[PDB]
């Protein structure tokens, strides 16, 4: 009954991050090959 | 089927309401256990011949067998070990499949016709049979703090009191004790025995002739006489129970009138049939009982029951007697068990997150949550069907479809929402037009995701027999999955779904969440300009693909192999070995430093250590020992410093720098059989009849060959033990005839004093036990005790060993062994690093066959397997290959299309070798499977894309770049939904210190790294590809 | 006891020249005996190996030593057919009539086993041909019963 | 598989009430059809062996190989294994007053297997240094050990 | 005493009775060996007599009509019946004096149980009954199991045959008659789309 | 030549610790007889193969003759399926009394 | 698959037999089957073309 | 190979051609038992046979 509360907050906390990292890696490698032409 | 269904909503209903039960009556009739069947079916015939070394055994036991060995079915091999200590181990090994007990059966049949060749004393020890596949499932360990109880009076206590009702346990199969029940022991001296003229035959004839049975018969028994108004079972002398009445035996009469009685003569105890073995626990004498799990069992509920009646008898014990558990793996399952689950409902808990996210109604967020555990009960139930178990593979299975399960479900509820939201169409309009869409899509992708695993369950051996666990577990999952997506998500779609219309739901709502729509509206619009800006010139990234593929099957060539991780199971096994002519003295007294030292300087980590002494593997001798270390729970040690790899080092480290032996700690493999990541098992023949000393002559020459090629091979070592000396007594047959004494009588004495002699069985209070005479410790020790034991001839006069007795030194073989009725030397070697098992395995075979004649060779173990099964993975994934190009192709009626699905393999593939490359792992099973699983993943995506962009094509005329341009933009939503999804409930596998750790990141390690290249790669190279395709063709 | 010594027997023991020349520099015993009385110079002839004999030999390793039942490394390279064995040990003071504690000599048991090119050098070297054992037997009717008329007849 | 359980379950009752000479001999219980599979023949292509030679090289060397082979079932020897074979004259038997049973007892008491025990064995005194198996009567191996035999 | 409590209820059970038999008188012959040494006599010749004269002793077999049957050495009934009988039976001493039993035997009675029955490893006793006119087997065993509770304590009780399989009977029914309600609720709500029609 | 005592220990319960822990066995009861003769009955769950019962248990039983006396293993030791209760009971009579 | 087995036994002690032994298969019935099947198949494969 | 045997003294050579189930024989042929139900003998069976 406290482990799962754990995870909820490990989720709450890394949901947006990880969206935010892996947006960015798409961000970068748009730029990338948007360089490329 | 789903506009039968939208319309038929309680229909859906009913049928997740009848997967959910069969799936929750599965959960409780599932047994559980940490590992399935794997290693295959062997059995062994264990012997024992008191008083003989190594080549009587094989002589008068092991080759007899052998030979009548014949006419049993689908027999792969069999392995004969011969050892001084007058046991034999005779272990046959079977064909995968194999029932393993009709085969114990042929087994026990034919020896059992093959007794009457060996000699009585075999016939009245046992020759037994046993099914060796299998490990104990505990063992539970008896002490006595005080001194009085000694190891075989618990041995006693055990037998009688404890192993019964162990054995009326549920689940229990097997119960072996360790160490011999009570023994009446009769030790002898020779001076007292000659001082009356006697011998110890003498003792062995009163004994056979006074304590046996006798049957009387009966009063007024049939046919009786016309009259008879009683009858009477008649009770005759029967066996004896108690030590006086042995002592009070007579076995000669004086001329004096005196009488010869036993407790004069021979110091009569109650002792053990074997002191060969010696236990102890923590310097305490202890007694054993190894406890293997019976078939369809409960591992967990079984350790549970033992522990309570254990418990229960506890009270009953005499004085200072306990109970301890040095051997329970039960509590590495539980934990390992618990974590996988808890991991599938973080894997819920998440998908209900990211969908609130995404989509901000609840509603939405409300189906995968049903959808998901309606799949996962009914694969529990689909498993409890074809007869599997819960176990590590099968969960590891099941954490890595809730992928497949989560992207089944979200494209479905996404796509559904996107349609409500651009044509303002209401729930069930826009179901029956998502699914119209998806149908198709979902069904190739159920056939292209079964071409890709069903390959996996037709590996050979334990291999195969482990991948089909995977296999069969993820094709349940995944099927299920479609069929919940073509019957119940749209269902719910309909009925719990509330309107939107016309809008992106991303300009009229403010916070996070608005804030949210707003970048991702904005990124999408980004991805989509760079994408159009790459159709424009593709061969600029055709090139960047080629050079993907050469830098994965670069990684692919110098990234190790493995067969599976060791783990941390709360127990590893120091052995310890001693020079030739050890005692039991020095032994202890190495194994007791051991202890000292673990109990010292470990004493924050470890808790109990169990020796036993005179068992090693390599040999059940007497100069041999192990130590069972046990360590605390994982919560009372944290740290790697504090783990079983870094005690295990230390402990080298510590036991190299020691004096006269050899000592090594090692961890406990994962599945007890060793199945070892490259190493060999190579078996030297003898083809010719030529004997131990020209075959180990080419033993040696063999691995002086080896060490000089120290690029491919390592280790090389033989398996056995090396000769020792032996003592050889020449008798001579002039002077045993001279003085009148019989060569009989002379054996028979040097075997009763110096060996042992099994006589016959007494009655203790209640069970049965033998009765074993042997000389004295102090008379049978040392050569210059030979001829302090004396025979009686013919004419009476008394006899000394010396008179006909010479003597002499020799070298001779402690351990003797066999392979397929020749005798053999096995040698063992690891493939060296860079080098693979193939190489190594030919080059010892290049070696052999420059060895002398007559000496041939052979492969054991996993190099049997790998040898007759190791070459065909590459076979069954071509017809993968093959297979989901044809279903790609019915899928969009098209030759040329599938390619822009079947080149996305790699982009998932490398991100999954890179990681398991930085964070230093293999290419285990764990991570076999991953790949697999992400390629599946990817190859979802991909015909997503494609097909979204193939209808708009055809039926609405968009364009290629245009339509291509829209898919891409449809798809990303749910692409990056499931990768998020699947990313965070695997990072805790990831991020693992602890039980199960090695599965746990091998599993998560290889699948995060290749969502996370499969996601941001294969939305930029698969609209590349289908506009290539399509430009071409 | 050095662990010198028992690494030098085990050299001897398992065919290690090198290894041997190595220890023997840093100055190991040789008159060094097993639990059972065996030196390096028993377990370099009844295993055969004629460049160990010889390098212990150069060292002053004892000839004549004596297990603890009348064994020397002559009864065991007459025993097991070394016949290069033996002559290396008799050029350098191997008694050819030592008597073990059963009376049996090196005479016997090359003829237990049928070593003609062995009986030669025992005799020619001094090897009293009636040495009795213990029982009273001899190499003549130990050869009369082992029914090799060849050795009865070098024996006469 | 069954049949052939339940017979020997049945003939494991019989054993007993048979001579020892038919139990030694050893009694077999076969599955397997009526009909030649096939043949193995082994010839000499430099006339130097006999088939007593041949016989005794397939027993020892092939025939039990085969034999656990899977699908074979039962094996047929056209030949047969060497065996140390006596051949007893009556005359120089009564030329020493001796007779078959003389011998039947001298070849079973100077040819066997001895378990003689060991040498420091256990449970041993305090402070044992050496363990040795003990070696005293060994099985005999050619024509020249059985003739010594008195 | 389970059987004295249930002779009092001939409503519900009658023909109790336990499978199996009482407790009986036992002979026991104890030999001295010390005598018959003293006497030149051996115990094995005893023993073999003793066999031979009061049970019978399967010597070897012989050949009736081309069927092998049995031999069997035996004394006439007028010489096994009474433990008086006994000492008329000799034996030949190493000299060949005639020994009789008399000098090295002794006698005595005994109780002893010749049949001994246990149930998974514990020592127990069957007995069978039958349901008395009118009532059912049911009845019967609830009583049964009433009175096997009123015995003393370590004294447990158990069913088997007809009785264990009816007891499942009786328990498999519940978990029978709920499942195959909810199988119909289920399969109606599915062709009647709704679950209203199922709970009508 | 045994009292029931004596059978139920040196043959019976050193049997019967061998069968506990066969795939399936539902129950099992023990009969120690005073001719020595001595019947061990397994009862097994229905739909059971009765061939691979009883072959379960010859495999639990050849751990068991290793401790039994050779009186035991020279008479014989039977493994066979059962039935307590008798199909037919043919009966063969003399008609013309010239036979007992 | 016996005859096969069985050969391939014999195919690891040919190199191990004394100077002049030699293996003969004086009466095989497999191989008959063997060509049988095969001359079934070249019917079926005869009979496409026709 | 039957025909030029026939002409052998002392002897009964008979060639076959093993059949295509050799568990199963002739064509129309037929396998008889005479049996012994009374203790008859070896001799009157025989007698009976004849």
């Amino acid at each position: 009954m406290l482990e799962l509360l754990k995870s909820l907050v490990f989720a709450v906390i890394m949901v947006p991050v990880v969206m935010a990292i892996i947006l960015g890696l798409i961000y970068g490698l748009g730029e990338v090959f948007n360089i490329f032409s | 089927m789903p506009n039968f269904f939208i319309d038929r909503p309680i229909f859906a209903w009913v049928i997740a309401i009848i997967i959910m039960l069969a799936g929750g009556l599965a959960i409780l009739k599932l047994p559980v256990a940490q590992y399935p069947t794997i290693a295959p079916p062997a059995v062994t015939i264990s012997a024992s011949y008191p008083g003989a070394d190594a080549k009587t055994v094989q002589d008068t036991v092991t080759q007899v067998i052998e030979q009548n060995m014949n006419g049993i079915d689908n027999l792969m091999y069999m392995s004969s070990n011969s050892d001084s200590t007058g046991t034999v181990q005779i272990t046959l090994t079977f064909e995968s499949g194999t029932d393993a007990d009709i085969a114990q059966v042929q087994v026990q049949n034919k020896l059992q016709l093959a007794m009457p060749l060996l000699p009585q004393e075999v016939q009245q020890q046992g020759v037994s049979v046993e099914k060796s596949s299998s490990s104990f499932l505990m063992v539970v360990g008896v002490i006595n703090t005080d001194g009085t109880m000694t190891q075989e009076d618990i041995s006693d206590y055990v037998a009688a009191n404890m192993k019964d009702a162990i054995s009326r346990t549920s689940g229990v199969g097997d119960v072996q004790l360790f160490g011999s029940q009570y023994a009446m022991r009769i030790w002898m001296n020779p001076n007292e025995l000659n001082k009356f003229q006697l011998t110890p035959v003498d003792v062995i004839t009163a004994i056979k002739a006074q304590n046996a049975q006798v049957a009387a018969g009966q009063l007024g028994g049939t046919p009786p006489v016309k009259g008879q108004q009683l009858n009477a079972s008649i009770i005759a002398q029967t066996r004896l129970t108690s030590t006086e009445e042995f002592g009070k035996i007579l076995l000669k009469v004086n001329q004096d009138g005196s009488r010869v009685l036993l407790r004069d003569v021979a110091k009569i105890e109650l002792g053990g049939e074997n002191y060969d073995i010696i236990a102890e626990f923590n310097g305490q004498p202890a007694s054993g009982l190894g406890i293997k799990l019976a078939t369809g069992a409960n591992a967990l509920d079984t350790a549970a029951a033992i522990r309570a009646e254990l418990a229960k008898m506890e009270p009953f014990f005499p004085s200072g007697l306990k109970i301890v558990y040095p051997y329970d793996t039960t509590p590495f399952v539980k934990i390992s068990i618990h974590e996988v689950v808890k991991t599938l409902v973080e894997a819920i808990i998440l998908v209900f997150l990211v969908m609130y996210l995404f989509l901000q109604n609840f509603r939405a967020t409300l189906i995968p949550t049903i959808a998901v555990p309606v799949v996962l009960l009914g694969t529990f139930a689909v498993l409890a069907a074809f007869g599997f178990s819960i176990n590590t593979l099968t969960m590891f299975g099941m954490v890595l479809a809730i992928g497949l399960l989560v992207d089944d479900a979200i494209v479905v509820v996404e796509n559904v929402e996107r349609v409500m939201a651009e044509e303002g169409l209401p729930p069930k309009e826009a179901t029956r037009k998502s699914m119209g869409q998806i149908q198709g899509a979902l069904v190739g992708i159920a056939m292209v995701l079964s071409a890709v695993f069903v390959p996996m369950a037709f590996f050979g051996g334990s291999t195969g027999a482990i991948y089909r666990q995977f296999s069969i577990t993820i094709v349940s999952a995944m099927a299920l999955s479609v069929l919940v997506a073509l019957i119940l998500t749209p269902a719910l779609c309909a009925t719990m779904l509330k309107p939107i219309a016309k809008g992106d739901h991303g300009e009229g709502k403010k916070g996070f969440f608005g804030w949210f729509n707003r970048m991702f509206e904005k990124s999408t619009h980004h991805y989509t300009d760079s994408v159009g800006g790459i159709l424009r010139s593709t061969g600029r990234y055709l090139v960047l693909y080629l050079i993907i593929v050469v830098g994965m099957a670069y990684l692919f060539v110098r990234l190790p192999s493995s067969f599976l991780p060791d783990e941390d199971q709360g127990v590893f096994m120091t052995m310890v070995q001693l020079p030739a002519g050890a005692t039991q003295e020095r032994t202890q007294k190495v194994l007791n430093e051991v202890t000292h030292y673990y109990l010292t300087k470990e004493k924050n980590n470890v808790e109990s250590v169990f020796a036993v002494n005179g068992f090693g593997f390599a040999g059940r001798g007497q100069n041999t020992g192990i130590a069972f270390v046990s360590l605390k729970d994982w919560a009372d040690r944290p740290g790697e410093e504090n783990k079983v790899e870094a005690i295990t080092m230390r402990a080298t480290r510590a036991f190299s720098q020691i004096k006269d032996a050899m000592v090594f700690a090692f961890n406990l493999p994962a599945i007890v059989e060793l199945g070892t990541a490259t190493g060999f098992d190579f078996e030297l023949i003898d083809q010719a009849g030529l004997g131990h000393e020209k075959l180990t002559q080419a033993r040696n020459q063999l691995l002086a060959e080896a060490a000089k090629h120290p690029d491919m091979l390592t280790s090389v070592r033989p398996n056995g033990l090396e000769d020792t000396p032996q003592f050889k007594i020449d008798i001579d047959q002039e002077k045993a005839q001279a003085l009148g004494v019989s060569i009989n009588d002379i054996n028979t004495t040097l075997g009763a004093a110096w060996g042992g002699s099994y006589v016959n069985d007494f009655i203790d209070r209640g069970r049965v036990k033998k009765v074993y005479v042997m000389s004295e410790a102090k008379y049978r020790m040392l050569p210059d005790d030979i001829g302090d034991w004396y025979v009686r001839a013919a004419d009476g006069q008394m006899v000394p060993f010396s008179a006909f007795s010479s003597s002499r030194w020799e070298y001779g073989s402690p351990r003797l062994e066999r392979y397929n009725g020749l005798p053999s030397m096995e040698i063992l070697g690891q493939a060296a690093p860079g080098k693979s098992t193939g190489e190594a395995m030919e080059l010892m075979e290049q070696l052999a066959s420059k060895l002398p004649t007559g000496v041939g060779y052979d492969w054991t173990g996993m190099s049997y397997q790998e040898r007759l099964s190791g070459n065909q993975a590459p076979s069954l994934y071509a017809i993968s290959l093959i297979v989901v190009f044809l279903c790609l192709a019915a899928l969009y009626e098209s030759w040329s299309i599938p390619f822009s699905v079947m080149l996305v393999v790699p982009l998932g593939v490398i991100g999954a070798l890179l990681a398991a490359t930085f964070r230093g792992l293999t290419n285990d099973v764990y991570f076999q499977v991953g790949l697999l699983t992400t390629i599946g993943l990817s190859a979802k995506n991909a015909i997503l894309i494609v097909e979204f962009a193939k209808d708009l094509m055809d039926k609405e005329g968009k364009g290629l770049i245009e339509a291509t341009l829209d898919a891409v933009r449809m798809r990303l939503r749910p692409i990056l939904m499931t990768s998020l999804a699947f990313i965070l409930g695997v990072m805790p596998l990831v991020i693992s210190t602890g039980a199960g750790s090695g599965a746990q990141n091998a599993v998560g390690t290889g699948v995060m790294g290749g969502m996370v290249t499969a996601t941001v790669l294969a939305i930029f190279f698969v609209p590349v590809f289908f506009v290539v395709v399509r430009r071409r063709f | 006891g050095s662990d010198l010594g028992k690494k030098l027997l085990e050299a001897a023991r398992a065919g290690r020249d090198d290894e041997v020349r190595i220890l023997m520099a840093n100055g190991a015993d040789v008159n060094a005996a097993d639990v059972v009385g065996w030196t390096p110079l028993h377990l370099a002839a009844y295993w055969g190996h004629l460049e160990i004999v010889e390098v212990l030999l150069k060292n002053g390793a004892d000839v004549n030593a004596y297990d603890t039942l009348g064994s020397t490394p002559l009864h065991l390279a007459a025993h097991f057919g070394h016949l290069e064995i033996v002559e290396v040990l008799l050029k350098n003071g191997a008694d050819v009539n030592a008597k073990d504690d059963n009376g049996i000599t090196p005479l016997h048991l090359a003829a237990n086993r049928g070593h003609l090119e062995i009986v030669e050098v025992l005799l020619k070297y001094g090897a009293d041909v009636n040495a009795q054992d213990k029982f009273g037997k001899t190499a003549f009717d130990i050869s009369i019963n082992n029914g090799n008329e060849d050795l009865a007849e070098i024996l006469q």
